[PDB]
């Protein structure tokens, strides 16, 4: 079960795993939805389509093989499962219809139905769902004017104006081989790492991906969708991250950890917890937690968001656990980061070692990308057991000290008070 | 305000000894039948404090069969201290009736409380 | 113009530094 | 561990806890201070006060003069 | 040089206030002689402290 590279033209990076009995290779690529301009935005998106549908059709009747794929900010994960003894099969169709041709695919007929099921899509998404929707949002506002805010969709005005030429040249400027992992995640061992090289299977043109100007910034925003028709309410706070590759990436996960999860209609979460659960259960503040830290190349964010049903009780929500954020870089109990290292290890083993290889795949590519070489979970216990309460005093002292945070939900807002009642009371304790 | 732990602690102390058993319990029904609510209708699970939230859980938990008598017996009591008589001698609480109903519901709850406040301020472990 | 394609904010946005001196 | 983990407890007066006032003793001693400078500012020096300002800062305070 | 020292500096509440403090008697004291230092030397023969010394003899 160790992860081996190499570099012959296209990095090959391979992580054995007897437990399964679902072989999936994959193919990985460091530039998504962020290294694009905003004028073009959903071209990944219908990439991703036009492969789901007809590459989807085409393969069950020529062989038995499933296929997915995936984007967040940088990430065409693109990955075809099948059985383990059937991965010759999936590279040749891989090679036979991902990158070339271009063309077969790319039907003037076949395009458009996909152009029409992506606007749909897109469209019932920013009509139904939400707390991805105020996500995308505070994605958007705390980098605006860079090349990460776009979301990974689109919007239905920059979709409509996209058919062939656009999407052709995209392809023609990042299918490079320069940043093409080819993961294998699954049982397969040493097929994939003599396989991937053979007479032709490589990208077409060979070349760099294109850099761009700018890199990142941080500024709070905004872009609340006040509407009384919903019924809920919907906040998204958020504080600058930390990238990855970073020293810091492991203790700021642990400090997305300390307040965690919650969930005020179960048994079991709404007893245990710390002093904020404590305070909130009196009333009915709040109705869901979601704490995260993403990480990207480019910057990171350090996530939060609420569904309250309550509508009049928000800026006490707000305010109590802008006070916990306040008081977490002033006095930590050692349990509490005890409890928080326990309960993180949990989770990075749940999600690194989940029995779908699907996922598996996809971080081995993010990491192999990113990194340059995959950080075995193991290292990361020995690294992770060594984190202080010093580091995560400094770390919180450095990230969270009346700094600027970008906060956008939709719903009914109109209890949230705007801007100085949110931030300026973000250290107001005597320190 | 005293927890029921230490009165249920300090309770068995006293009588599960003989000779102190034997010099406390005759002055206890002296005093209780000397204190006064008996006659004017009022069970000791009813006389105590009932605001803090402890015993606002107690309360939340009793059965309702009991808490319609405790109603009745409040009201009834209210009715008579106003009207400045005492209940006739037919109607009072017999020595054998002022059983303790309410009591394991604030054993229960005051255990479960304390040992809950507690377990926050926990250490590394050992 | 799309719900995410914020305003130009250039004509007031402190583009230059962007530090913490402004917050000093 | 294997088995019980075998927690153990802490001095607290239900709320606070002995490690929250170590935390806070030397920002409360430093706010002390403050206050006390603070006090000493608000007073500007009253006659029998002089007896201790004088002395106070030679580099600073020389306005004995008519 | 206004790096991150002087944000630590202003990190602490208590410190703020204390030196706001600080500053302010030291401006109280400092502006105060000042401002009767130009007065006074702004009127050359007005003011008794140059009329007695005149008038003595
Ligand atoms: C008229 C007043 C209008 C201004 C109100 C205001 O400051 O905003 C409300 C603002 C909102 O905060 P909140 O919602 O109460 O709680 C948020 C946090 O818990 C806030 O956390 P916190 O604990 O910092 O809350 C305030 C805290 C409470 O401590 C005190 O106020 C100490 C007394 O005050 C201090 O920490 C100040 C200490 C330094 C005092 C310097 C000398 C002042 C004279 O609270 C304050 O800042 C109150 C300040 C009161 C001090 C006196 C103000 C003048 C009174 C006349
Ligand atoms: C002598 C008089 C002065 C005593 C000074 C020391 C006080 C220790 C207890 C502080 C309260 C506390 O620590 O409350 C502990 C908990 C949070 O702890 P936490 O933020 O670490 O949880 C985050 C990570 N676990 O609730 C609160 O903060 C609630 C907010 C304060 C409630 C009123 C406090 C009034 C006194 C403030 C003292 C300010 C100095
Ligand atoms: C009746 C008269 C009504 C007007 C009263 C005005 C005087 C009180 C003002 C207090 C403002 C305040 O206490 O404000 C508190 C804000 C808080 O910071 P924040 O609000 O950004 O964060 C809030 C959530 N965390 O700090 C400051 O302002 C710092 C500047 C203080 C300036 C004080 C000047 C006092 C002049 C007195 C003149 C004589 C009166």
């Amino acid at each position: 079960a160790e992860v081996t590279q190499l570099s012959n033209g296209i990095v090959v990076a391979t992580e054995h795993n007897p437990s399964a009995h679902t072989a999936s290779v994959g193919v990985v690529f460091g530039s998504g939805a962020a290294n694009e301009n905003p004028y073009n935005n959903g071209v990944s998106n219908l990439w991703k389509n036009i492969f789901l549908s007809k590459e989807n059709s085409a393969v069950a009747a020529k062989e038995g093989l499933a296929l997915s794929s995936n984007i967040s900010r940088d990430f065409q994960s693109y990955i075809v499962s099948s059985l383990p003894g059937s991965t010759d099969k999936s590279l040749d169709f891989l090679n036979q219809s991902f990158i070339q041709q271009k063309a077969n695919l790319l039907s003037s007929s076949n395009f458009e139905a996909t152009k029409k099921s992506v606007l749909k899509q897109v469209q019932d998404f920013e009509e139904n769902d939400h707390p991805n929707r105020v996500l995308e949002h505070l994605h958007s506002t705390a980098f605006q004017n860079t090349p990460l805010s776009l979301p990974t969709r689109g919007t239905l005005e920059s979709l409509e104006n996209l058919v062939v030429a656009d999407l052709e040249s995209f392809a023609n400027n990042h299918f490079l081989n320069s940043n093409a992992v080819v993961v294998g995640t699954g049982n397969i061992k040493h097929e994939d790492l003599v396989n991937s090289i053979e007479s032709k299977n490589l990208s077409l043109q060979t070349g760099t991906k294109p850099v761009l100007k700018k890199k990142a910034a941080f500024l709070g925003s905004e872009v609340r969708l006040r509407d009384d028709t919903l019924p809920k309410a919907w906040i998204s706070l958020a504080v600058e991250g930390e990238p990855v590759n970073s020293p810091n990436y492991f203790v700021a996960k642990l400090a997305a950890q300390i307040f965690g999860s919650y969930n005020a209609f179960e048994p079991a979460s709404r007893l245990q917890g710390i002093k904020l659960l404590d305070n909130i259960q009196e009333y009915q503040l709040c109705d869901n937690f979601n704490h995260f830290s993403l990480s990207y190349k480019d910057s990171g964010l350090w996530g939060f968001s609420t569904a309250t049903r309550n509508v009049t009780m928000i800026d006490d929500l707000i305010h109590f656990t802008l006070k916990q954020w306040n008081r977490l870089t002033i006095s930590v109990t050692d349990t509490e980061v005890e409890r928080a290292k326990s309960l993180l290890k949990l989770q990075l083993g749940q999600l690194y070692e989940s029995g779908n290889p699907v996922n598996d795949a996809n971080l081995l590519g993010a990491e192999v990308l990113i990194k340059g070489s995959k950080l075995s979970l193991g290292e990361a216990f020995k690294k992770i057991d060594a984190i202080t309460v010093k580091d995560v005093k400094a770390w919180a002292g450095k990230r969270l000290w009346d700094q600027d945070i970008a906060i956008a939900g939709t719903g009914q807002i109109e209890g949230l008070l705007d801007y100085m009642r949110i931030r300026s009371d973000m250290s107001m304790m005597r320190w | 305000p005293q927890s029921f732990t230490s009165i249920a602690r300090i309770g068995d102390y006293i009588l599960k000894s003989p000779v102190l058993s034997k010099l406390c319990v005759p002055v206890a029904n002296q005093f209780i039948n000397l204190a006064g609510y008996k006659k004017l209708g009022l069970k000791f699970d009813d006389l105590i404090a009932e605001e803090n939230p402890i015993m606002q859980t107690a309360l939340r938990r009793l059965p309702e069969d009991e808490s319609y008598a405790r109603a009745y017996r409040i009201i009834r009591a209210h009715q008579t201290e106003l009207t400045h008589h005492l209940l006739p001698r037919n109607e009072w609480i017999k020595a054998q009736e002022d059983v303790p109903y309410l009591l394991p519901y604030i054993l229960e709850a005051e255990a479960a409380a304390k040992e809950k406040d507690e377990l926050d301020n926990i250490e590394v472990s050992k | 113009k799309s719900t995410y394609r914020t305003p130009n904010f250039d004509d007031v946005l402190k583009e230059n530094n962007d530090a913490d001196k402004g917050r000093s | 561990y294997t088995s019980h983990l075998s927690s153990k407890t802490g001095l607290h007066f239900g709320r606070l806890s002995l490690r929250s006032l170590t935390a806070y003793a030397p920002n409360l001693m430093l706010w002390g201070g403050a206050s006390m400078l603070g006090l000493f500012v608000f007073t500007e020096g009253w006659p029998k006060f002089q007896d201790t300002l004088y002395k106070k800062i030679p580099l600073l305070g020389p306005t004995l003069e008519d | 040089s206004f790096s991150s020292l002087y944000k630590t500096f202003f990190k602490r509440n208590a410190v703020f206030v204390g030196t706001i403090f600080a500053g302010a008697f030291v401006f109280q004291t400092v502006f105060d002689t000042a401002i009767t230092s130009w007065y006074e030397n702004h009127n050359k023969g007005k003011l008794w402290k140059d009329v007695k010394a005149r008038i003595a003899a």
